[PDB]
């Protein structure tokens, strides 16, 4: 689920693991790094694309005051789906 | 409809007098 | 409308000066001031047994505040620094960058729980509604290092309990 | 191992006779105070777990550290932390205490209590609720059941 | 106009316009400015001669009573000559009126120091002179009020920076408290939020 | 006055009453709400004042810590930690809500004073990539 | 050196100073001073202590934020010692106490301990170790304390070539172990020339070794500027304690009977560069606890 | 350019004045250091506080000198009282400085630093 | 000569007195006051509107929603905005319930000040269900802001007025029962009568104001002189004291809490379902639904909360009846997003500005009963 460097120490989903030459290994002795072991790119890799019949549709985010504010996006080019920028979640056309 | 919160057709008195007894 | 107190002059009548030599001898109004307190010692106990019952609170308590996700998804920030500009302890820290997606995102999302007034604006200040002030009082940290949280003791916070955050929302989503 | 067993067992004692009292003084400058005063409340006790209010900075086992810690307050503040015996454990309560909090960029307070006196237990909140500071003297009293004093005197 | 717009009265205005226009006519020789804002407040703008003649027909005279003293600050103003303003804030009791008496100074002169005809104005005018540094003369007792003895720097200016110079600390070698020059942990990230684009345009100064 | 020897006879007896007694401080036991994984259970009483509704009694080996003595907060889980605050009027047995598949399944207490505790640390990469000089010798 | 090892704007409290210490013993005397004046450096003091946390707990506000460091070692096992200096710029090597015990004693204390850390930060791979030893610590008698402190030094000098040993003489302060021990009494009169020299110019001398290199491997000695008698000595501290009067063990008495003689063959404070401060001004700060309410400076200074 | 005063005229009962207040401090020291308990002889004290006269020695506005006068009686009233304590006086000190140098050199290893 | 004790901060607030008492009756009392000094007026001209409303709620902290009441009023004031009527019902409310907790922790403050331990628990019992009001309300136990300027922020729950009038019932009991064992009390009366008598011409050129204007005399209310909102439609009468003593100034905070009682009584009672915050998107932030499917109101709250709402040039000086007194904010605004200068009239300030005429001819238990009497919290006398 998550990569390790080969000093031992865990990878973040941001590339920030430590090098040979630093102090801060030694401020994680005896105490661990609570690093997030759940990523959030491929959380939406395993979603599926999904496919609406219209050419420029709606997006709320599953409820009425619960979610990101709308957002209306355009699905006209052939070969890249378009990408709501809060949800992050796909769409594409059907005709 | 509105779902605010008033009384519900007045509440009753409450007393603001000192009390005692003189016993 | 005044109503002014203070004012008896102390009565002539043989009733009113023995009522008052009684009281200042045979000692009844202290008397009365123990009644008053054996009054109170013959009731019940109005405390409550702290690590078997812990105490009422409301759906809207402010503390611990933590970041949302998505319903089946990734993080719900987008770095748009409406809490840093709204902060005022000035306690966020935020730096951007966008991953190889194209979403834009952080990459540090630092808050200090030690400079945090714990107001709420950083709550109701969010568009998105990705950080919010939890239910709990869970802090009593040995160190001043650990009450610096990261976005990840920020996102297993939040990951430690959603159905709590998610229910007090559901439950307060049409007042704000 | 008979000899370590019953060092252990002293320790153990001695412990539970130190966590079992703690009585405090009270510094208590601002609003934390306040919130001090109500875990003096009867809804949150203090004498279900031995603790009793008491100014007196000579038979005063911990000290909870609460409110703005000023300049003008903190030689004040060390002038009574060292007249305090053997014992001696801090509690420093409210984000103006642990850090600084909401006064942290100014002249004329300190930038939280560490810089005065050693700090054991924090807890934050402002302010911290009085169940909240409850829970916070709880781990102070499991802080008080892992000291090992005896075992390391014994195998110094 | 009628919802969420607050309703003001004429007849407090016209009785202030009023009695600022008597109070001026009646002391010729201190007063420079008169007005009186949109809410009704009296404001009188005055030279620093005529502090004790002004506040002693104030709280006398017996159409104007003001027994009472409130606010007295000196707003820290850059960009002009004599800097500091000393408000005084002057309450009645038989007439539910308020008045500030705005006098001016500069960083270096006495002006004639109200304690001997407001005594609420001691602690007051000891304050003024911790926080901004405006001496008072013929006065009984100046002495820092608010601030650490060996603070100094009158804090509240402009020209003070927002975190001070000394910072102390607790240490083992001298077994005290020191003071050192400030370390920050934190920059304190001043925000730039000045917008333009006007948003009044009935304030606006004539250009040069 | 005869709710004692029911108290006692119904709580369990000469076995239960004293341990729950030597535990912390209460014996109100006798409304049986539910039970819970790691063992807790919790009990919402009806007749007492508001405070004294629902407790908790938590049991022992929940995470190899010998939590007999020295019983904390923060080993209750969320829903739970909804319901015993007075948030409420429904026990989370009707309706768990907002599965989530990211969510813990095992609820990792309160650490503090541990080896396994949180440390802060700059998640932010390499700030201004400092130059490598070159491996080759010249003459 | 990797960044963040440089060092940044002016001293202390976050200001990142460019060293990382791994500071053993560091509980008592000598290393809380030491570990105070790295904190007004502002560095990261690693320290390692085997006591209960109480102790490190009121040698804890010294640095700033996470700063200083508390792990736990033994004087038994080198992974705990490897484990403290995985990392770590210079390392400084403070131990050793002045009566036995039933677990450690004067023996294989400053042969057994200095050894293992030395070969432990030999291979992590670190440079600027800095041992403190006693001065006159030589393999002539009198002492079971001195030679085993003389063939500390010559352990330390065999392994671990490019060291730091530094030795001081019988330092005085205000939590003074020799000092505070004479106040403490009841005696008798000799004569013996002897020279304390005060803990703050030693440690300055300490960080001022510690940050200014071309004096490693040269083993340096902290001299007094007084040089004088014992005699004196006891009743000026009595004249200055306001009292006439005219674990004790026979190491302690041996120690402060033994004449501390110096050789010039070594550098001392003045080609390290730090002023020396001579007795009166701290021995009138350190004696306190006169009497109830309760100058007269002798100043002998023989030869 | 008609100023008002704070007390004198010239430069001559701004030089009276500061002589005065310069006998007050000679005098007021020893007492201080009997009564605070300090660390310093009284020959350092007296050194410091004719520096602290000599530090402000270029300033020549009569004005000036007669808030410096008054700002000095202030804080020799606070030391004759007993409010301030051994912090503040130990305050007037630098013991706790590790002072910074002047030279350019050494001013160049620890750098940006004009 | 006489001897000059130096009470420091211990607990008999928190202050340092230095006495040149002469024996046993003193002489010479000085409060050396600043210990709690943090810097609010440096911070606020450094900060915004909204974002330094918190400083207003916390230089006092006892009273916690008439200082966010005056500063909200102020900006109201210069900003020319009428709040909507259930909002200033709200405040109201909030207001009497608040002066209740500031007269009942004072009255119990200075009977443990005293020394009489009791009912110091019984009215923080009472007191810990008036938190419980303010954590249902807002979600703070204590510091709750709630008080935007543009009206009350967030309107209360469903299902909180039936518990405020069962409080109000059982607070009128326990009002009772606090008369009934203190007041005749005859070693309390014994303590303080004779004690601090104030002349009303020194309470006017001292500038006291409040209680100390009640208790001495001369008929002082700005909410019967000056209706800053809807109390002129409520009806209550103010206390006013005889005789300048201690004990009248006791019975005159005990009726100011009864005519709480009242006010709140008739403000339940006459609730308008009118609308939670001011009918302008620019100054008040518009809810999060017309946010979410609006441009123009996700561009107001952007704006609204990052640069904040300009505020015109000017300066006023609002003032209202803080439970202490006349609890003052003197704003002054260059046309901005920032405040320029605030400053803050303190009546525990001024009421302590006159402690050498109410301890001049008695002695130091009376002076720690002087000290007591007045509502002083030490952390809005400091400015
Ligand atoms: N007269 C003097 O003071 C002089 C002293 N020195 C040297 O200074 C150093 C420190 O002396 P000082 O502070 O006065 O006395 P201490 O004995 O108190 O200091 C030694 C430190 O090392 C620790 N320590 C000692 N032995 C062991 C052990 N076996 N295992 C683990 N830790 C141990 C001590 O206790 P703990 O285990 O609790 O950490 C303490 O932290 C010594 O090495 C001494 O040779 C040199 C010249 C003069
Ligand atoms: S306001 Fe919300 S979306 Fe914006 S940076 Fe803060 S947490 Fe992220
Ligand atoms: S609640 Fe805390 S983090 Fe959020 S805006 Fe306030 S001080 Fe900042
Ligand atoms: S932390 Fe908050 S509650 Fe505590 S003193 Fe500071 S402002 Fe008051
Ligand atoms: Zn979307």
């Amino acid at each position: 689920g998550v990569r390790t460097s080969p000093t031992g120490e865990k990878v973040t989903h941001t590339g920030q693991v430590y090098d040979d030459e630093d102090y801060r290994r030694v401020r994680f002795v005896g105490r661990q790094k609570e690093v997030n072991e759940n990523f959030a790119i491929d959380l939406i890799a395993e979603q599926p694309v999904s496919q609406v019949g219209s050419r420029v549709i709606s997006c709320d985010g599953g409820g009425g005051a619960l979610g990101h504010p709308r957002v209306y996006i355009n699905l006209d080019k052939e070969t890249k789906t378009g990408t709501c920028g809060y949800c992050g979640l796909q769409f594409r056309q059907q005709h | 409809v509105k779902q605010d919160m008033p009384p519900v057709g007045g509440y009753g008195p409450i007393d603001y007098k000192r009390n005692l007894p003189r016993r | 409308t005044y109503k002014y107190v203070n004012l008896r002059e102390p009565s002539m009548d043989m009733k009113s000066v023995t009522d008052r030599a009684a009281q200042t001898l045979l000692w009844t109004e202290l008397i009365r001031g123990l009644g008053m307190t054996l009054s109170y010692l013959f009731r019940e106990p109005a405390t409550i047994n702290y690590p078997f019952e812990k105490g009422p609170l409301s759906p809207r308590f402010r503390g611990e505040h933590a970041l949302r996700r998505y319903p089946s998804g990734e993080e719900r920030c987008i770095a748009c620094k409406l809490c840093e500009a709204v902060c005022p302890a000035q306690a966020i820290t935020i730096e951007a960058e966008p991953r190889a997606d194209g979403s834009r995102r952080t990459t540090r999302y630092d808050i200090d729980m030690t400079k945090c007034i714990y107001c709420g604006f950083c709550q109701e200040a969010c568009p998105v509604d990705a950080i919010v002030e939890g239910p709990n009082f869970e802090f009593s940290t040995e160190t001043h290092e650990e009450l610096l949280y990261n976005k990840e003791k920020l996102l297993n916070n939040g990951d430690k309990w959603e159905a709590e955050i998610a229910a007090n929302i559901q439950a307060d989503y049409l007042y704000r | 191992s008979r000899g370590e067993y019953v060092v252990a067992k002293l320790d153990d004692l001695i412990n539970w006779a130190r966590r079992s009292s703690l009585w405090p003084m009270t510094f208590g400058l601002a609003c934390c105070a306040v919130e001090m005063m109500h875990m003096a409340a009867p809804r949150y006790d203090m004498d279900r777990f031995g603790v009793v209010f008491r100014a007196s900075p000579r038979q005063s086992d911990v000290m909870i550290v609460a409110g703005t810690l000023t300049n003008k307050m903190a030689p004040a503040l060390r002038k009574v932390y060292d007249q305090m015996p053997e014992p001696r454990y801090v509690v420093s309560m409210g984000s103006c205490a642990n850090g600084g909090g909401y006064y942290h960029y100014s002249y004329s307070v300190v930038r939280g209590c560490d810089r005065i006196v050693p700090v054991d237990i924090y807890v934050p909140g402002c302010p911290p609720t009085a169940e909240a500071l409850l829970y916070g003297i709880l781990q102070l009293q499991k802080k008080i059941k892992r000291e090992k004093r005896l075992r390391i005197w014994y195998r110094r | 106009t009628r919802p969420t717009v607050r309703p003001r009265n004429d007849v407090a205005h016209k009785q202030l316009s009023a009695f600022g226009e008597y109070v001026a006519e009646i002391l010729p020789k201190y007063v420079q400015q008169v007005q009186v804002s949109c809410f009704s407040e009296l404001e009188i703008c005055i030279h620093p001669d005529g502090v004790i003649p002004v506040l002693t027909f104030l709280r006398d005279h017996s159409n104007a009573q003001f027994k009472s003293l409130a606010d007295l600050t000196a707003v820290d103003i850059p960009t002009r000559q004599n800097r500091f303003e000393i408000v005084y804030n002057l309450l009645s009791l038989r007439f539910n009126s308020r008045i500030r008496v705005k006098t001016y100074t500069d960083e270096l002169t006495p002006v004639e120091s109200s304690v001997s005809v407001y005594k609420a104005a001691n602690w007051y005018e000891r304050e003024i002179w911790d926080m901004f540094g405006v001496f008072f003369a013929n006065h009984p007792d100046l002495r820092r009020i608010l601030t650490d003895y060996g603070f100094e720097g009158h804090p509240f200016r402009k020209d003070f920076p927002l975190s001070g110079y000394v910072e102390l600390r607790y240490d083992d070698e001298v077994k005290r408290v020191v003071a050192e020059p400030v370390e920050l942990a934190q920059e304190f990230r001043k925000f730039d939020l000045n917008s333009p684009w006007e948003a009044f345009p009935a304030y606006r100064q004539p250009p040069e | 006055l005869k709710r004692g020897l029911q108290q006692v006879s119904g709580h369990g007896g000469l076995r239960g009453y004293l341990r729950v007694l030597f535990r912390a401080n209460d014996v109100r036991v006798g409304t049986l709400v539910g039970e819970d994984k790691y063992g807790n259970k919790y009990y919402e009483d009806n007749k007492q004042f508001f405070g004294r509704h629902r407790w908790v009694i938590y049991t022992t080996e929940m995470n190899g810590k010998n939590t007999f003595w020295d019983v904390d907060g923060s080993m209750v889980p969320p829903e739970w930690h909804r319901w015993l605050h007075c948030m409420t009027d429904d026990p989370p047995t009707v309706k768990p809500p907002t599965a989530r598949k990211f969510i813990w399944t095992n609820h990792k207490f309160n650490l503090s004073g541990t080896p396994q505790q949180y440390v802060p640390y700059s998640t932010t990469r390499k700030k201004i990539q400092e130059w490598v000089p070159p491996s080759t010798p010249y003459k | 050196l990797h960044h963040a090892v440089i060092p940044h704007g002016k001293g202390g409290r976050s200001s990142v100073s460019g060293i990382v210490a791994t500071v053993f013993g560091a509980t008592g005397f000598l290393g809380r001073y030491l570990v105070n004046h790295l904190g007004r450096m502002g560095s990261q003091v690693i320290v390692p202590y085997r006591c209960e946390p109480y102790d490190t707990m009121h040698l804890r506000p010294m640095g700033d934020l996470g700063q200083i460091i508390f792990m736990d070692w033994n004087g038994r096992d080198k992974d705990s010692i490897r484990r403290a200096v995985e990392h770590s710029n210079v390392v400084i090597n403070l131990v050793g106490r002045e009566w036995e015990t039933k677990n450690f004693d004067f023996e294989d204390v400053f042969v057994k301990i200095p050894q293992a850390i030395a070969q432990v930060s030999k291979e992590a791979g670190v440079e600027k170790f800095i041992h403190i030893s006693h001065l006159n610590a030589d393999i002539k008698s009198s002492s079971k304390y001195l030679r085993n402190k003389a063939v500390g030094e010559k352990e330390v000098r065999e392994t671990f070539p490019e060291a730091t040993i530094i030795k001081p003489a019988d330092i005085f302060g205000r939590e003074d172990r020799f000092l505070n021990y004479f106040a403490n009494i009841r005696s008798l009169g000799k004569k013996t020339v002897k020279q304390p020299v005060y803990i703050v110019d030693v440690t300055k001398g300490i960080i001022n070794a510690i940050k200014d290199p071309d004096a490693r491997g040269k083993t340096f000695a902290f001299v007094g500027p007084n040089r004088y008698l014992l005699f004196d000595l006891v009743q000026y501290v009595f004249a200055v304690a306001h009292r006439p009067f005219l674990w004790t063990t026979r190491d302690k008495v041996e120690r402060i009977h033994t004449t501390d003689r110096t050789l010039p063959h070594l550098p001392g404070l003045e080609d390290l560069g730090v002023q020396a401060t001579p007795l009166e001004l701290k021995a009138i700060e350190v004696l306190r606890r006169h009497r109830t309410y309760r100058s007269e400076i002798e100043d002998v200074q023989p030869a | 350019t008609s100023v008002k005063p704070i007390f004198s005229r010239d430069m001559n009962e701004a030089k009276r004045r500061v002589r005065e207040l310069y006998r007050a401090w000679y005098r007021e020291v020893p007492n201080t250091v009997h009564l605070f308990q300090l660390d310093i002889s009284v020959k350092q004290g007296r050194d410091k506080v004719r520096e602290m006269f000599k530090k402000n020695a270029h300033v020549t506005d009569p004005r000036v000198v007669d808030l410096l006068v008054i700002k000095g009686k202030m804080e020799l009233e606070e030391t004759i009282n007993v409010w301030k304590q051994r912090t503040h006086v130990m305050r007037f000190f630098h013991e706790t400085e590790a002072p910074r140098p002047k030279d350019f050199l050494s001013k160049f290893y620890v750098g940006h630093d004009p | 000569s006489n001897l000059t004790l130096n009470f420091g901060p211990q607990h008999p607030g928190v202050l340092r007195l230095v006495m040149e008492l002469s024996g046993e009756m003193v002489r010479k009392c000085d409060p050396h006051i600043g210990l709690l000094h943090r810097g609010t007026e440096k911070l606020i001209e450094y900060k915004t509107y909204l974002q330094a409303l918190p400083y207003f709620d916390r230089l006092d902290y006892v009273s916690m929603m008439c200082n966010e009441q005056a500063y909200s009023l102020a900006v109201e004031k210069l900003l020319n905005i009428q709040p909507p009527p259930r909002a200033q019902w709200i405040r109201v409310l909030f207001g009497e319930i608040t002066r209740l907790l500031n007269h009942i922790m004072a009255v119990t403050t200075h009977a443990l000040d005293i020394g009489a331990m009791t009912p110091f628990f019984w009215m923080f019992e009472e007191r810990e269900k008036m938190f419980e009001f303010y954590e249902r309300v807002s979600g703070a136990r204590m510091h709750a802001a709630y008080v935007r300027p543009g009206g009350v922020h967030q309107d209360l729950p469903l299902g909180l007025m039936d518990d405020i009038y069962e409080f109000s019932k059982n607070f009128s009991l326990r009002i009772d029962e606090l008369e009934e064992m203190l007041t005749n009390n005859r070693i309390w009366r014994n303590r303080t009568v004779d004690i601090g008598v104030v002349t009303a011409e020194d309470a006017l050129n001292y500038g006291f104001s409040g209680v100390m204007l009640r208790g001495s005399g001369i008929q002082w209310d700005l909410r019967k002189t000056q209706p800053y909102d809807v109390y002129d439609q409520v009806e209550f009468d103010v206390p006013i004291g005889s005789r300048g003593d201690c004990y009248d100034r006791y019975l005159c905070r005990v009726e100011e809490m009864r005519q709480s009682i009242r006010i709140i009584s008739q403000c339940l009672n006459k609730m308008p379902p009118g609308e939670i915050k001011v009918d302008d998107a620019k100054v008040s932030p518009p809810k999060r639904a017309e946010m979410k499917t609006s441009m123009e109101s996700l561009i107001h709250h952007f704006k609204l909360y990052t640069e904040g709402y300009q505020v015109p040039p000017g300066a006023t000086y609002t003032a209202i009846e803080a439970p202490k007194g006349e609890f003052g904010v003197y704003l002054v605004s260059d046309g901005s997003s920032r405040p320029y200068r605030c400053k803050i009239k303190a009546p525990g300030f001024a009421h302590l500005a006159g402690l050498d005429k109410m301890s001049k001819g008695h002695m130091l238990a009376d002076v720690v009963a002087i000290i007591g009497t007045q509502d002083i919290v030490f952390g809005e006398v400091d400015r």
